[PDB]
């Protein structure tokens, strides 16, 4: 399983 | 050897050309680069919202003067609120300036007001790879293999600038009216001539050195190239959990598991780009970009032909006419409210 939606991207991880 | 002499000799002179190209490309970018359209709110109607993300909005817009539409980028400044958040703003803005690429969004005009940061691009009225992949599933090779053709020459080229990309995906790749693609959203590029240290990107699609907290370079876009033609071939990417910290633990593990539709040669491009060690990893070698462009799985593919948009699409969008959003998904249609006072105005001050 994982994600099939529109992934955020991440400015700061 | 694998080519003959007619062949070898070929594939040299379009390197070469290839080399004399980027010279020039690089000569008409930093005239750009060093010297820099502007607009205003009211000159635009608002038509729909395309898209939404954590900084603000995606919206079709419609020029008054000219009735041309556009896809105007609101980016709320009280949203901009960590550092690496602004200086990326600024990234995204003054590269979109001064680039020039067929599979590259083209930046129209840029202003901000009291509260909100705007770029105008051209409206790519295709949609989302995104979605067009969701809804078929997985694209076949060859189709996979002109958009990603595509893909490697806009690295070529920004790569050869010193510009490094660092948010592919199928997201921010749109289809055109010729079902070429657009790459937009520019606010994880960054002009870098070695290394740097942001933690920045989309889960999925980090490289395993930017997950570890490691400087590092240009590599990270071949590695996301791997992930997105896997992504394309599949309909999933390779490194696939429900959470972050779970897509993070697969990717610095070294192991990819490939369908068993996958040709051969797809399955060692891959490898070789899914690559953790970097001595290793196709596009980081002392052949640099040929690694990728000669690979047995491109060998069908004619890249000047691609550059010229001659080859024929997978696909043509429908397009009903101007201003058409079809192939868009919709959103919550939310209010844009410029405050009467001016918001963070300092940070601010070079966009
Ligand atoms: C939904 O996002 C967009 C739609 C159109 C255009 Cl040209 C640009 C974007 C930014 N990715
Ligand atoms: C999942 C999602 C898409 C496809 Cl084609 C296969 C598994």
């Amino acid at each position: 399983a994982g994600r099939t939606g529109r992934r955020q991207a991440i400015h700061d991880i | 050897g694998h080519m003959g002499n007619a062949a070898a000799a070929k594939k040299g002179s379009e390197q070469e050309s290839v080399k004399e190209f980027l010279a020039k490309a690089k000569e008409e970018f930093l005239k750009k680069w060093e010297s820099p359209n502007t607009a205003q709110l009211d000159h635009f109607d608002r038509i729909k919202t395309l898209g939404t993300g954590s900084f603000g909005r995606v919206m079709l817009v419609k020029h008054k003067e000219t009735g041309n539409h556009y896809a105007m980028k609101i980016l709320d400044k009280q949203k901009v609120v960590k550092l690496k958040q602004i200086e990326h703003t600024l990234n995204e803005k003054r590269i979109l300036q001064a680039v020039n690429f067929p599979f590259l969004v083209k930046l129209e005009f840029s202003f901000k007001d009291n509260s909100n940061l705007y770029m105008v691009m051209e409206y790519v009225p295709g949609g989302e790879m995104f979605s067009h992949l969701r809804r078929i599933g997985r694209f076949s090779e060859p189709h996979a293999r002109f958009y990603a053709a595509q893909i490697v020459l806009t690295f070529e080229y920004l790569h050869s600038l010193d510009l490094i990309y660092r948010d592919l995906k199928p997201e921010n790749l749109l289809i055109d009216q010729q079902g070429y693609i657009q790459v937009t959203d520019f606010g994880f590029a960054k002009r870098v001539k070695g290394r740097t240290w942001t933690l920045c990107g989309t889960p999925e699609y980090l490289a395993p050195e930017i997950i570890l907290s490691k400087g590092y370079n240009k590599a990270v876009d071949w590695w996301a190239l791997g992930v997105l033609i896997y992504e394309m071939a599949a309909g999933y990417p390779p490194f696939f959990a429900d959470q972050p910290i779970q897509i993070y633990e697969k990717i610095v593990s070294g192991k990819v598991r490939f369908p068993s539709h996958f040709s051969s040669d797809l399955k060692d491009l891959l490898r070789n780009l899914l690559q953790v060690d970097l001595t290793k990893r196709f596009g980081n070698l002392k052949n640099g970009v040929n690694d990728i462009k000669n690979h047995k799985w491109f060998a069908t593919t004619d890249w000047i032909a691609i550059y010229q948009r001659k080859v024929e699409a997978p696909f043509i969008p429908k397009f009903k006419g101007p201003g058409d959003t079809s192939n868009f998904d919709d959103y919550e249609e939310e209010e844009i409210r410029v405050s009467i006072n001016e918001k963070c105005g300092k940070e601010f001050t070079e966009f």
